[PDB]
């Protein structure tokens, strides 16, 4: 789970476009979503957590799994 | 059990005040950080009560928002979505995108949700959990007495 390292982490995964939950000028605030051009990831904040994993949502925002740090699907 | 429950005091995360919480769907639970910049917890709970009422009444669906901001300044919100089929309730975790809406309003949340699917157009499994109708009723009733 990262704050500012998350962007670079997601960028290194291809998810270049940080989409913040709020429009300008409130865009430094909140759990953001990172865009592939196809899918979206957000850092897995969960209790189990493991080590810096991701939740992924499809092009329609449907959740399509919990993922590890290299985007291998772990579970729902 | 089914529901969404507060843990401890609100804390600052990702640059804003959030309410640490959990959602429990029978044997599954997952930690959540409900942002408070627009809605307090009374607001979240009121919205869930209304949404549960609508969905329960006609056995369609109930979208439970777990983030909310000023609707005109909102790009997306996280929701947990309940689909009713007889005495079984399927639950999915869906992000609602509103970047190119402007029309959105929280009391209309159930209109922004469409019917249930289990796999997307690419064949990927949609994440899904389940719990019984009674456990959703109990959660609906508890909000109704709060």
């Amino acid at each position: 789970l990262k704050g500012k390292e998350a962007q670079e982490a997601a960028s290194n995964l291809g998810f270049d476009r940080r989409i913040p939950p709020q429009k300008a000028p409130f865009n430094s605030h909140g759990q953001p979503v990172f865009y592939d051009g196809k899918n979206y990831i957000t850092p897995d904040i969960d209790s189990h957590n493991v080590t810096n994993g991701w939740k992924m949502f499809n092009s329609k925002g449907k959740r399509i799994g919990t993922y590890d740090s290299g985007l291998n699907r772990i579970k729902d | 059990m089914f529901g969404i429950f507060s843990k401890g005091e609100p804390v600052s995360m990702e640059g804003e005040l959030v309410q640490p919480s959990s959602i429990v769907i029978n044997d599954y639970e997952e930690e959540l950080h409900l942002p408070l910049s627009y809605w307090d917890i009374k607001d979240y709970k009121n919205s869930w009560l209304k949404s549960l009422g609508e969905g329960l009444s006609n056995k369609t669906h109930s979208a439970l928002a777990v983030s909310m901001y000023e609707p005109e300044k909102t790009n997306f919100i996280f929701t947990w979505v309940l689909y009713f089929e007889d005495e079984k309730v399927y639950v999915q975790n869906n992000v609602i995108f509103l970047e190119e809406c402007h029309g959105f309003s929280p009391e209309n949340i159930n209109k922004f949700i469409e019917s249930r699917t289990t796999h997307d157009g690419d064949g990927m499994k949609i994440s899904e959990w389940h719990t019984d109708l009674n456990s959703v009723l109990d959660f609906y009733h508890s909000l109704n007495n709060a």
